[PDB]
RNA sequence: AGAGUUAAAUUAUAACUAAGCUGUAAAAAGCCCUAGUUAAAAUAAAAUAACCCACGAAAGUGACUCUAAUAAUCCUGACACACGAUAGCUAGGACCCAAACUGGGAUUAGAUACCCCACUAUGCCUAGCCCUAAACCCAAAUAGUUACAUAACAAAACUA
């Protein structure tokens, strides 16, 4: 997976939410995207009140869209999602599953530094 | 191995047809990425609630 | 644990630039310091204010 | 200015067998379409070293 | 021709190296629980190494993750989310004495 | 005749390897009020506190059981050329020579 | 006895009442403690001002009103005017780090008023506006 | 401001004793440096002054740490001496 | 280097409530179109992490996201070429807050200072200049050695 779209949607009923998700996904496929998956993180009360589109929002729905897109297009998508009034806040991140975990082999302990000063007898 | 891997993954992707279905499906199944650790280096998961 | 001393000070070998500029050399002295006597503050001020309110009233 | 075509199927995936039999989608994810800029640079490097040189 | 002389082998007794609680885990900005473990409940501050006790790599990772999750709107900045208060305490700080 | 190498290879201290967490037998050659100065036979004596259970059973010449932590307590400190020897060993007094 | 230092989140079922009210329904005593002065205002949970007392309101003057004695006096005065409007309990919010912090708090206690929670909200910029220059160049 | 009120930097008083509660609070704030930062931000400190302060503080910490370490390492030998008047 | 974004403050601005608020070692002057609480754009700046020691040639760089990207099969080398903190200059835009200047208030023998209040150039953005710093880690670059050997102090001594 290449990009990860973190989507925070206005908290709404079933049909309208499905609607927004649909037109958003379409909007993605239109900029040339291939959508791998859609996940739902549920609706929660937001960490802090978010002001967007002349509305101050308390709650919201959370979604992940993993997808492949040409490098060029991210900006484009962003623009779109900015002017959508049903989106509380967009973000697009290089997918966490592209970066792979190197091995902590342990903690190499650091010896106390030596020869910082001369052998002078005070 | 990589080409065949993606060959398999590709079967699952969302397309113009799968749109309504996969959307209505994902609306039904909340997932959590949440987990905690213990001082021992052990993973603790919430789903046991 | 002690904050690392590696690559911190300016030395002829060291590749990078100084982090710590020690005022006096870091060497453990053979004595410690003398405890700093506590700064005194006014005592009984609460009971005083109570008494002064009592007086102003009566 | 040269043009390393959007479908050109990036350098590491060109010599793996039976690639062209794969469906359009996977072929597209391995295209210079979904690629980085550094991929186009790998390709350009290869093409140039082949055009110009004797022993690539 | 003495066979009782020592052999130039590496140390057999040498212990394994100790590990950050997270050595070969994956820190993800998306999970607010693991992150808010390393935050001060009352303030929302991020604890340092001397507190969390991590390899530099993982202290970095936790930090970057926390910041990202904070601005993307996953996790609150000024306090630990109450929901996560009673989770396991891995940090070495004692406020109440 | 025995080569020094031969002796060293087979000696009980060589057999022990790393001195951490080792069960050792040691003898009390000196006493101060609560302090038992114990020669366990390696190099330095260790010093243990007299336990509350059977306190008077510990006397000069008594034998005891120890858990050895460190053969010699030593560390290097800020701005020093060599380490700092406490001229002791580090041990835990378990009980006395169950027999 | 299980006692949590942490307060009662609103969405929780948690039952604790002071004179029957929820933690949220309790009035709030705002104490602004600044180096030259201390202001106290008791307010409804609905943010309707009940009572106002300050070290200036209390008839001190310039330097004098900085001190902790003055803060205590203002705290007592505030608690009086507030209990006059019948507030039994209060949640303290302390804004600022100054001479009159603790004095004004226990001056609220001394003034016949009950403190349940004590919060510190002190402005802490994560680097906003540059503050004025240091004294003694 | 946009966060929920009363969840942070808040202590509940126990059994009506306010002084101990405030003490707990102040210990919290001091623990997290919040007090030192409140105090330091009253006047602007120019970046080089800051840099200097940080370097000095770290040196100080290194020395204190190391001294406390030699203290606790040497603490055993404070016992009454065996060989007195040898 | 681009483009997009904003958590904590702060402020225009209302709504209640209070007559004071601000300011010092202490006051005065200032402000009461003020103050506390509840609402809030723009602007600017980037707590904690950082007890870390990374990136860049240096200057520099530590809120978030993405795009682009960190010369040389790696000796030295200019007056040639390209950069270069802060301040400063030109033109347009921004202005929360800070603040040379200046005007008030104290202080003082004086006070064209230190302390207090107010406000400006300026700090910010775009484009172009200017080319200096205790631009100092006062330690040239590249390879090495720990041999001989302490002017003093400091960051030990040396070879090519
Ligand atoms: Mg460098
Ligand atoms: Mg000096
Ligand atoms: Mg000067
Ligand atoms: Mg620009
Ligand atoms: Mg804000
Ligand atoms: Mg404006
Ligand atoms: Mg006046
Ligand atoms: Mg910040
Ligand atoms: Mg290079
Ligand atoms: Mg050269
Ligand atoms: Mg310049
Ligand atoms: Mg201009
Ligand atoms: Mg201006
Ligand atoms: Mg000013
Ligand atoms: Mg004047
Ligand atoms: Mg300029
Ligand atoms: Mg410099
Ligand atoms: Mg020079
Ligand atoms: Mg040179
Ligand atoms: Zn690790």
């Amino acid at each position: 997976p290449r990009y990860e779209l973190a989507l925070i949607l206005k908290a709404m009923q079933r049909p309208e939410t499905a609607a927004a998700l649909k037109r958003t996904l379409e909007a993605l496929m239109d900029r040339g995207a291939v959508v791998r998956n859609l996940e739902n993180l549920g609706e929660r009360m937001l960490p802090y009140k978010i002001s967007a589109h002349n509305q101050r929002h308390s709650r919201g729905g959370y979604f992940l869209v993993d997808f492949y897109a040409p490098a060029t297009t991210v900006e484009s998508m962003m623009e779109h999602l900015s002017r959508d009034i049903d989106v509380i806040r967009p973000n697009i991140v290089k997918h966490p599953l592209t970066q792979e975990v190197k091995e902590c082999e342990g903690i190499v302990p650091v010896p106390l530094e030596e020869k910082l000063y001369s052998t002078k007898k005070r | 191995q990589e080409v065949l891997q993606l060959q398999e993954e590709a079967k699952t992707f969302i397309t113009r047809e799968n749109l309504e279905a996969r959307v209505e499906e994902a609306l039904d199944s909340p997932k959590s990425y949440n987990w905690a650790i213990t001082r021992e280096g052990l993973v603790v998961r919430p789903q046991q609630k | 644990a002690t904050p690392s001393l590696r690559g911190r000070l300016a030395r002829l070998g060291n590749p990078r630039r100084p982090i710590l500029k020690p005022n006096k050399p870091l060497i453990l002295a053979n004595h410690v310091g003398e405890r700093r006597r506590e700064k005194g503050e006014a005592t009984c001020i609460t009971e005083m204010s109570v008494m002064m309110a009592c007086w102003k009233q009566n | 200015q040269d043009d390393p075509p959007p479908s050109m199927l990036l350098l590491d995936y060109q010599n793996v067998p039976g690639i062209h039999k794969v469906d359009d989608v996977v072929k597209r994810l391995l295209s210079l379409e979904m690629a980085n800029q550094k991929e186009k640079l790998k390709i350009k490097k290869m093409q140039l070293m082949n055009k110009v040189l004797e022993n690539p | 021709s003495n066979e009782d002389l020592p052999v130039p082998m590496e140390n057999p007794y040498k212990e394994p190296l100790k590990k950050c609680i997270l050595c070969e885990k994956h820190v993800d900005y998306k999970n607010v629980q693991l992150l808010s473990q390393f935050i001060s409940p009352f303030t929302g501050c991020i604890y340092g190494r001397h507190i969390t006790g991590l390899c530099g790599k993982k202290q970095k990772e936790i930090t970057k993750a926390i910041k990202r999750a904070q601005i993307l709107g996953f996790m609150p900045v000024t306090y630990k989310d109450p929901a996560y208060l009673k989770d396991p305490k891995v940090c070495n700080i004692k406020y109440r004495e | 005749v025995e080569s020094f190498a031969s002796m060293l290879r087979h000696s009980p201290l060589t057999q022990m390897g790393p001195a951490k967490n080792k069960l050792v037998i040691g003898q009390i050659f000196h006493i101060v009020e609560d302090d038992l100065y114990i020669d366990f036979g390696g190099k330095f004596h260790c010093v243990c506190k007299r336990p509350e259970v059977d306190g008077e059973k510990y006397q000069k010449g008594t034998r005891v059981r120890l858990r050895l932590l460190d053969l010699e307590l030593t560390s290097r400190f800020l701005g020093a050329t060599t380490d700092t020897t406490i001229l002791e060993a580090d041990a835990v007094l378990l009980g006395l020579q169950e027999s | 006895s299980s006692f949590s230092i942490y307060p009662p989140i609103p969405g929780q079922e948690n039952s604790l009442r002071w004179a029957g009210k929820k933690f949220e329904e309790i009035p709030i005593a705002h104490i602004k403690a600044s180096y030259n002065n201390t202001q106290i205002q008791v307010v409804s949970a609905a943010h309707q001002p009940l009572a106002h007392a300050s070290c200036g309101t209390e008839g001190f003057r310039n330097a004098k009103k900085g001190t902790g004695i003055a803060a205590q006096t203002a705290g007592i005065a505030a608690a009086a005017k507030a209990t006059g409007k019948g507030v039994t309990h209060v949640r303290v919010v302390v804004k600022g780090l100054g001479p009159g912090r603790l004095s004004a708090i226990k001056g609220l206690t001394m003034g016949g008023l009950e403190v349940i929670s004590i919060t510190d909200n002190t402005p802490i910029p994560h680097n906003g506006c540059r503050p004025r220059k240091a004294r003694r160049l | 401001a946009n966060h929920l009120k009363f969840i942070a930097r808040t202590v509940m008083v126990q059994e009506g004793n306010v002084e101990g509660a405030y003490r707990t609070l102040n210990r919290i704030l001091t623990m997290d440096g919040l007090i030192e930062d409140i105090k330091r931000r009253r006047y602007y400190e120019k970046p080089c002054r800051r840099r200097q302060r940080e370097s000095y503080e770290t040196c100080r910490r290194i020395y204190n740490m190391e001294m406390a370490r030699k203290i606790n390492f040497l603490m055993r030998k404070n016992r009454a001496d065996p060989w007195q008047g040898c």
